[PDB]
């Protein structure tokens, strides 16, 4: 259903109205990692 | 060993049948060698050879080897 | 050999690794185009191979062990899946059987499960289907234990 | 022969090598059969060359053809 | 269908350089009661001159399509 | 044996089947010495690709007598070459004049295709 | 048939119970993974006669 | 802008191939013997003009004194 691009949506949430982009943490199987980064990239490339 | 029985019937009456019926009861473990007559009858050795062969090819020997693969 | 003639994209999924190697040989000996990705695959080759299986439909089996599968590679490119085994997870299932099933999908999809005639396999099945049935008429909330 | 090992798959590009894997395992095995013979088999056996590589076994085998008494 | 007098190749240019020598045509000359002619060959003579080992002074046989030389 | 005669065995089976027409041929053999090199250059309408050839390869090539105005098929299993036709002349050598008059066209497609043999 | 694999299902323990299912999943998958098939050759007498 | 960048990239990234397995071909291919004298056998395509056709004619008869194709095949021989 979109997850992924659902938490993309929130922390860009946090950070627009609250400022928050502080060093979060995300804990994640070894093989969606790589297709994490990229979808950082894609709907938030901002995002270091 | 050596037993013999003779199925005396008329034309279509079940010997045939009755032969592969014991073949499949006992099983395929045991050896059961159907024949025609005619078959003894070879040209290369006499008859008497084919049938000495065609009586001991019905004994059935079962032996365990040790098989050494490299 | 029926999906290829229909250009259907396959996917196979099994619990054991020695019949993913099987299945590399099998593949090989008919020489389909197809990838492998498992738990042992490298990181980079895992994103590398799923970035190309997406892109590059000439690769018609991808072939998956099943419960790293599930972890939520995106094959919505792939448009037939097949269990080679269950490890009767249904959760495993359905994540499995999700994993093509996600947005972005144009294709039908279509899974099979290939189950072994009388053998323990065909008790499990039966069983497991009258109960899923039983369930489904008396309980439609879709949870489970 | 069963074939040329995986190892050297890339060594030419256009060749009839057939590629087989390196055998899995130990190199000595040893695993113990069950085998059916008939009192016949064994009288062949022990009677004519019936087997094996060697040219010698060819000729020993292509000698008296025939069944004997 | 002659004997052999000259056996001359003819240096060429080599497509792949590589400062190696290159022949073309082998050159063979026969003769025959009222006739002589001198030949340009496909290379490939060379291999088949080699098995045959003709010599300068033998009468040799050569099949106008085959390549074939006795 | 006249009734075992009378029962056939089908059996098929799939073959991959290279096909071409022979741009260059190249065989570097040592004289005086067993090792030998080289590589073939073969071509489809679509595509052209190299192939550097084994000693398996070399000696099949070598007595098939392969020439570029050739159009060849490779079989990869069974390794026996057949020579299907011509593509043009001998470069008009003074022997063989004629003798190739009879061009087959390029062959068209992939040029490593699976063919089935029953 | 083993009788041994009967006894183990007797005694119930559940992973016992465990190994033997995965034991057939495998013969079912492909024998290779529970016996190879044995390369078939004739027996050898150790003596002619 | 520069994580679009390094998106696009990525893209491209695609392409990555593992190919080790080269540099066991080209240990291999040295193995050739060690200066050795070589005898090549080529044929191949050859382009033909007709100044090219003139020439090759002007050649042969200049050997008899001495005593518009479009693809042609040439072989030959080489020793080095
Ligand atoms: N009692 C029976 N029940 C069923 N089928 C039979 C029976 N007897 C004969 N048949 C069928 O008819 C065929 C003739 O029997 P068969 O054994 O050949 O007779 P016989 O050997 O006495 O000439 C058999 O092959 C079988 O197919
Ligand atoms: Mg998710
Ligand atoms: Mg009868």
């Amino acid at each position: 259903l979109g997850k992924t691009i659902q938490t993309i949506s929130l922390l860009a949430y946090l950070a627009c109205e609250k400022e928050n982009w502080g060093p979060h943490l995300i804990v994640v199987p070894t093989s969606v990692l790589l297709n994490w980064e990229m979808e950082f990239k894609r709907f938030a490339p901002g995002f270091k | 060993s050596g037993r013999a029985i003779l199925l005396a019937g008329g034309p279509s009456t079940g010997k045939t049948a009755l032969a592969l019926a014991i073949s499949q009861e006992l099983g395929p473990k045991v050896p059961f060698c159907p024949l025609v007559g005619s078959e003894l009858y070879s040209v290369e050795v006499k008859k008497t050879e084919t049938l000495m062969e065609n009586f001991r090819r019905a004994i059935g020997l079962r032996i365990k080897e040790t098989k050494e693969v490299y | 050999q029926q999906l290829k003639d229909n250009g259907h994209r396959a996917l196979i999924f099994t619990q054991m690794t020695k019949v993913l190697d099987v299945l590399e040989q099998f593949l090989n000996y008919h020489g389909y185009l197809y990838m492998r990705l498992d738990g042992a695959t490298k990181i980079e080759d895992r994103q590398i191979l799923t970035e190309r299986f997406n892109t590059d439909s000439r690769i018609t089996v991808f072939i998956l062990s099943s419960r790293s599968g599930g972890l939520g590679i995106n094959l919505t490119g792939a448009d037939t899946v097949i269990f080679y085994d269950s490890d009767w997870n249904p959760a495993m299932d359905k994540q499995c059987q999700d994993r093509c099933h996600r947005i972005g999908q144009t294709r039908d999809v279509h899974i099979y499960r290939f189950v072994s005639e009388h053998t323990i396999e065909s008790n499990i099945l039966k069983k497991a289907n009258q109960k899923r049935q039983l369930d489904n008429v008396v309980i439609q909330e879709g949870d489970f234990t | 022969r069963v074939g040329r090992s995986d190892a050297y798959a890339t060594e030419f590009d256009l060749e009839t090598e057939e590629y087989v894997p390196l055998p899995k395992g130990e190199v000595h095995k040893k695993k113990e059969i069950v085998q059916d013979v008939t009192l016949h088999d064994l009288d062949v056996a022990n009677a004519r060359p019936q087997g094996g590589q060697d040219v010698i076994s060819m000729m020993g085998q292509l000698l008296k053809p025939k069944k004997t008494e | 269908e002659g004997e052999v007098t000259e056996l001359t190749p003819e240096d060429a240019e080599n497509p792949l350089g590589g400062y190696g020598k290159t022949i073309s045509h082998v050159i063979v000359g026969l003769k025959s009661a009222k006739g002589t002619k001198t030949l340009r060959l496909d290379p490939t003579i060379y291999e088949s001159i080699q098995r045959e080992k003709v010599s300068i002074g033998d009468v040799i046989y050569i099949e106008a399509n085959t390549g074939a030389v006795k | 044996q006249a009734f075992r005669k009378s029962i056939g065995i089908k059996i098929k089976e799939e073959t991959e089947l290279i096909e071409g027409e022979v741009v260059e041929i190249q065989i570097d053999r040592s004289i005086t010495g067993g090792h030998k090199q080289g590589k073939l250059t073969i071509k489809t309408t679509d595509m052209e690709t190299i192939y550097e050839l084994g000693n398996k390869m070399i000696d099949g090539l070598t007595k098939e007598k392969v020439l570029a105005g050739d159009v060849i098929s490779i079989d990869k299993a069974s390794g026996k070459i057949t020579k299907l036709g011509r593509s043009f002349a001998r470069s008009r050598d003074y022997d063989a004049m004629g003798a190739d008059t009879r061009f087959v066209q390029c062959p068209e497609g992939e040029l490593q295709k699976r063919k089935t043999v029953v | 048939s083993r009788a041994q694999t009967k006894a183990t299902l007797a005694s119930g323990n559940f992973m016992s119970i465990v190994n033997c299912l995965m034991q057939l999943r495998k013969v079912c998958n492909h024998p290779n993974l529970f016996e190879v098939r044995p390369i078939l050759t004739s027996f050898v007498l150790e003596h002619c006669v | 802008k520069l994580n679009i960048l390094s998106l696009d990239k990525f893209k491209e990234q695609e392409v990555w191939k593992k190919e080790n397995r080269l540099a066991l071909q080209k240990r291999q291919k040295q193995k050739f013997q060690p200066n050795e004298t070589i005898l090549q056998f080529l044929s191949t395509a050859w382009l033909m003009t007709p100044a090219m056709e003139l020439e090759d004619r002007k050649y042969w008869q200049e050997q008899l004194n001495k005593r518009p194709e479009q693809l042609t095949s040439r072989n030959f021989v080489t020793l080095y």
